[PDB]
RNA sequence: CGCGACCUCAGAUCAGACGUGGCGACCCGCUGAAUUUAAGCAUAUUAGUCAGCGGAGGAAAAGAAACUAACCAGGAUUCCCUCAGUAACGGCGAGUGAACAGGGAAGAGCCCAGCGCCGAAUCCCCGCCCCGCGGCGGGGCGCGGGAAAUGUGGCGUACGG
RNA sequence: CCAUCUAAGGCUAAAUACCGGCACGAGACCGAUAGUCAACAAGUACCGUAAGGGAAAGUUGAAAAGAACUUUGAAGAGAG
RNA sequence: GCCCGGGUGGAGCCGCCGCAGGUGCAGAUCUUGGUGGUAGUAGCAAAUAUUCAAACGAGAACUUUGAAGGCCGAAGUGGAGAAGGGUUCCAUGUGAACAGCAGUUGAACAUGGGUCAGUCGGUCCUGAGAGAUGGGCGAGCGCCGUUCCGAAGGGACGGG
RNA sequence: CGACUCUUAGCGGUGGAUCACUCGGCUCGUGCGUCGAUGAAGAACGCAGCUAGCUGCGAGAAUUAAUGUGAAUUGCAGGUUGAUCAUCGACACUUCGAACGCACUUGCGGCCCCGGGUUCCUCCCGGGGCUACGCCUGUCUGAGCGUCGCU
């Protein structure tokens, strides 16, 4: 009676657009109901069915995009869609690798001279 | 003349709704917005008028993306991750 | 208009004075944190010194107080040299210098 | 407006004198009892306890 | 006193909190003692309201020594309703009368699984607080 | 030089306001070059400019701009400081040399005007009541 | 005016809409301040600006 | 005439990137009044203030002397106390008005061009292989392409090298 | 004659500022003609072509237990 | 100014020693709100005009039907549109408020309905004009300019 | 006597003062200090069984998934393997808007790939993906009685 989300992860496509279907045809079907008279219980049962529609489309979507995304992980160039998607200011500063890097002279002085650990008496 | 009786000729209208503000302020026969000047593409926000400026200003709306971020930035931008699942 | 005596008054309040004011609400608020900081920075550098590098002995520049000595910048380059610290490693082991000062004396 | 004068500086030698005074005031049963407390039966006002 | 900075007393504020608190902290402020009995035997002082335990009323106008079932809890009007506590209005029928959770003491609970795994918990802090403080 | 833009004269006011015809802008045509070309190319980062020529009614500049997200600048260490969002439109902010130069910052006794930050800064700080807690 | 835009009668769409009053099991909810509906428009009185 | 370099300049729905607009309490660059005071008023004052324009960050700007001083000398910038309503400006009228030294908060120093020496010893990008890849990096292989001698990298910058 | 720096290239945290924003704490403050214009479906209703202007409005009761039923009147509205 | 008594009321309040202030109203053509006399008064008089019978209904000068007498008199008090209005249109129901008397009636209120296009218009063209690029100017948002300081054609019969 | 007027009191109206309440302000302080072409701020239109406003949301439309919690939501109906709330990291997110094929009527296109007509042979219908300006690095195609070199 009842359309859960949990066991609808490993169903594969084809029967996911199949079930969709139905639920969209029980959809209309309870429309049509509601503007020719129907009982409360046919009335209550849109808001269920209306649900499940957007369950079904959920798993649908995530399991498309899981897919994708790891399809393009081995890849240098990713759609727009799976690409990182913090704040616009926070995606064009120095990566990592390029933030720490440091010339050689800088290099070569704080190997020469680093900081020390020491205390003196009173 | 000049008055209840000249009040009847007015007819044919100077301004519509703008495509951008959604105010009745956008002038057909100049083509141009006057309260957010509308081809320019910079809005019109003069701070002589602190009321002008707060009645249509970032609060004002449904800020349905600033919202968000504003409890995104609370887990550091946290991306690309799940809670462990039962 | 002036009462029968007194002082001639040169009141600087002619300009709009009372959008630029700096109340002192903060103040106590202002000494706890420079506080907490300092332990902060005294707890992150575990044995140095909590104040920071010596520093030299200097003569105020005035016949005002040319008597009195003060703590300078830092140690100048002579002084280090001639007692064998080299500039490089005087920064590192705690010494604070600078290249600026002289030594007239 | 915000900028009234709320504080107020006193003495040093001032502070110290009120503290000296209050200090020398609470030592008197007549001031203690007219202050209200109920020291009928205490064995001595200047009351002192161990470190215990 | 409260010391914590981070916890207000100001007066509007809990009143605020308090009037607009979602469900799940309403349960929480929805709780009433149990009996001696319980109390003995489960080692805990309070608990929430579940929807069919029974109650002695305390306080009140319908204060004595009837049992009664719990009907359902309203949640939004910070009350629960007794399957005895009631009066029948102009035309005849009958309604329930509200009555606040903290003049209520539960009789014997509703076991259920969570249920149980909240007393073990509420028993097993109160005796490690116990413990520490001997 | 800079003609006040006033309708015919009518700069109304006082007399001494009355100027139009002989007046200088507060910024030397090197920066308003710089900051030109900063406008036109939003992608970029003026650098410096250098004087290339002259005649009677114009001034030739050239203007170094750098491509802040390029990776042969990104990748080097002494020169990525320019990629920082901190140094966006330095010639619309004054901080190239020629821009620099207009602002009036020195040390010494002839660039009292700007103790601080600035003349703005400066100003702030003398006209302002130290209003403290206890007086 | 029977010449007009498809923005221009949304519009008019919309407003005609909202001019409905309140549904009678409004006022006898628990946590309910409203009598009626206050933002009731007449043609006659105001002319919804345009 | 044709073929080939280089220079200068075009065309692209060429491959991959970047800017626009908003908020604007605090900050930076311009432009910038008149009410008002002077018991009138034009210089002054209001005020480099309001209004106007542009550009950012979590702070901004400033900053390691083409400095202060004249002392038995101090030593980047910034902020507070004081200097001081002082030196000074001003129909010397009304009014305006800093700085050095001194005590503190904090405290951090550095890098190029040039001059020269190193077989351009330098950098970017495409293909394949290996690592992890939700801040596209490291290693290897490419008689792969390009930039660059109209000058990339290492040493090196006034405290000398 | 002395003194002191080395301009016309560049980077740099901390102390400092903050009537906007997020999240908090407090008060010798105001207590519905007060305090924000706005304690309430308030920048809402409403006015102006437009720039823009801009309100009024808190309190049953512990719990609706919100007056069944009879009677006069068409009803509002009354008596029990 | 205050203290008691009586009544109403239903949850906080005052005395003394100090401290602090947004601390005392008859006026300001004071601000906001409320209420009087005037006063059951002025008035409900521009464009000739209404009458009889019946029905419905608690209720009829005003509703509906029938009859009579009138007016608009085709440059209309007729039949349709543009602009503007935006559901006022239609049916049913109600008579609290509104329609400055009344209403059984309404453009009021409450429930529901109603606008169908290859050919009717928009959509296309250009007019007076408006307005980008190139260019120029401009501290700057931007402005001028519309062929003028432009490498301004992405088309085609045909042939290979 | 009666009417009318005046005064005082009781009661009843009218009105909404006073008092007592306060999920609201004002002021000070603290920590953080984060928007946008991967499409912002703002606007429009829609979305509930009964829904006008406010609020929430976006054709998955008073919300989907996941995690925590653990038996409700409620004005009336209807129906523990997890109701409702909260958190929020997955997914989705209509039209305008810097707003981006050209214009602003939602009018008119162009190119490529799919599904209907065809059984590609072209139209026609539907679906999907591109088609803005400036600018940087590189690639390709070019222009020049610009400077040259061999014929
Ligand atoms: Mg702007
Ligand atoms: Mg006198
Ligand atoms: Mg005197
Ligand atoms: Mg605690
Ligand atoms: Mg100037
Ligand atoms: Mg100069
Ligand atoms: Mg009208
Ligand atoms: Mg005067
Ligand atoms: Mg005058
Ligand atoms: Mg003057
Ligand atoms: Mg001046
Ligand atoms: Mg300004
Ligand atoms: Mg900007
Ligand atoms: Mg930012
Ligand atoms: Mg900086
Ligand atoms: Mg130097
Ligand atoms: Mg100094
Ligand atoms: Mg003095
Ligand atoms: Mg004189
Ligand atoms: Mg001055
Ligand atoms: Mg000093
Ligand atoms: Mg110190
Ligand atoms: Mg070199
Ligand atoms: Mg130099
Ligand atoms: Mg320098
Ligand atoms: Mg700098
Ligand atoms: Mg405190
Ligand atoms: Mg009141
Ligand atoms: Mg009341
Ligand atoms: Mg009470
Ligand atoms: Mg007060
Ligand atoms: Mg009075
Ligand atoms: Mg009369
Ligand atoms: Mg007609
Ligand atoms: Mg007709
Ligand atoms: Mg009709
Ligand atoms: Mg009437
Ligand atoms: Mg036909
Ligand atoms: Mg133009
Ligand atoms: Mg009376
Ligand atoms: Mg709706
Ligand atoms: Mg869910
Ligand atoms: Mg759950
Ligand atoms: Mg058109
Ligand atoms: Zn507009």
């Amino acid at each position: 009676a009842k359309i859960k989300a949990r066991d609808l992860r490993g169903k594969k496509k084809e029967e996911l657009l199949k079930q969709l279907d139905d639920l969209k045809v029980e959809l209309s079907q309870l429309r049509v109901a509601k503007v020719t008279g129907g009982a409360a219980s046919k009335l209550s049962k849109i808001r269920v069915v209306r649900k499940s529609i957007a369950r079904v489309l959920t798993v649908i979507n995530q399991t498309q995009k899981e897919n994708l995304r790891k399809f393009y992980k081995g890849k240098k160039y990713k759609p727009l869609d799976l690409r990182p998607k913090k704040t616009r200011a926070m995606r064009r500063r120095l990566n990592k690798h390029e933030e720490s890097l440091k010339t050689k002279k800088q290099q070569r002085k704080e190997r020469l001279y680093p900081l020390r650990k020491y205390a003196v008496k009173a | 003349t000049k008055g209840t009786s000249s009040f009847g000729k007015r007819r044919n209208k100077t301004h519509t709704l703008c495509r951008r503000c959604g105010s009745k302020a956008y002038h057909l026969q100049k083509s141009t917005c006057g309260k957010c000047g509308y081809p320019a593409k910079r809005k019109r926000k003069y701070n002589w008028s602190a009321k002008a400026k707060r009645r249509n200003t970032t609060g004002t709306g449904r800020m349905r993306h600033l919202k968000i971020v504003y409890r995104r930035f609370r887990h550091g931008f946290r991306e690309g991750t799940t809670p462990k699942p039962k | 208009a002036p009462s029968r005596n007194g002082m001639i008054l040169k009141p600087h309040f002619h300009k709009d004075w009372q959008r630029r004011v700096a109340t002192w609400f903060n103040q106590p608020a202002r000494k706890i944190r420079r506080r907490k900081a300092r332990q902060a920075r005294a707890r992150r550098i575990a044995p140095r010194p909590a104040a920071g590098p010596i520093r030299p002995i200097v003569r105020c520049p005035t016949v005002r107080y040319h008597t009195k000595v003060r703590a300078g910048r830092g140690f100048s380059l002579e002084e280090l040299r001639v007692a064998g610290i080299h500039k490089k490693v005087a920064r590192t082991i705690g010494i604070s210098v600078d290249p600026r000062r002289r030594n007239k004396s | 407006k915000t900028w009234r004068r709320w504080h107020r500086r006193v003495n040093t030698t001032q502070k110290r004198y009120a503290i000296c005074s209050a200090l020398a005031a609470s030592a008197l049963p007549a001031l203690v009892m007219s202050k209200g407390h109920r020291i009928e039966e205490v064995p001595e006002l200047p009351l002192v306890v161990e470190d215990k | 006193m409260k010391f914590n900075p981070f916890v207000t007393s100001d007066r509007s504020k809990n009143r605020k909190r308090h009037f607009n608190a979602p469900s799940h902290i309403r349960r929480k402020i929805m709780s009433s003692p149990l009996s001696k009995e319980l109390r003995q035997k489960y080692n805990v002082r309070s608990m929430p309201i579940r929807k069919d335990d029974e109650v002695q009323v305390v306080r009140g106008h319908y204060k004595g020594q009837q049992i009664g079932k719990v009907v359902q809890v309203y949640r939004k009007k910070y009350v629960i309703y007794i399957e005895r506590v009631q009066r029948e209005k102009a035309n005849g029928t009958t309604v329930h009368v509200g009555i606040h959770p903290s003049k209520v003491v539960i009789t014997r609970l509703k076991l259920d699984k969570d249920r149980k795994k909240i007393l073990e918990r509420k028993a097993k802090s109160r005796q490690v607080g116990k413990e520490k403080g001997k | 030089g800079r003609k006040r833009p006033v309708p015919k004269g009518a700069t109304y006011g006082k007399p001494v306001h009355h100027g139009v015809n002989q007046l200088k802008f507060a910024r030397s045509l090197q920066s308003v070059a710089e900051e030109r070309a900063g406008r036109h190319c939003g992608a970029l980062r003026v650098l410096n400019s250098y004087w290339v020529g002259e005649d009677s009614t114009y001034k030739f500049f050239e203007v170094i701009l750098i491509d802040p997200f390029h990776k042969a600048i990104r990748r080097n260490p002494d020169t990525q400081w320019i990629t920082k969002p901190v140094h966006k439109h330095r010639e619309m902010r004054g901080l190239t040399s020629a821009g620099r130069k207009s602002r009036g910052l020195g040390k010494g006794h002839k660039f009292h005007h700007t103790i601080g930050g600035s003349r703005r800064a400066a100003w702030r700080r003398r006209n302002t009541l130290q209003l403290h807690r206890y007086r | 005016s029977s010449h007009k835009t498809f923005r221009i009668k949304r519009f008019l769409a919309k407003k005609q809409k909202q001019n409905r009053p309140i549904p009678q099991w409004i006022w006898m909810k628990t946590g309910n301040k409203i009598r009626y509906n206050s933002k009731r428009r007449h043609w006659r009185r105001t002319k919804l600006g345009l």
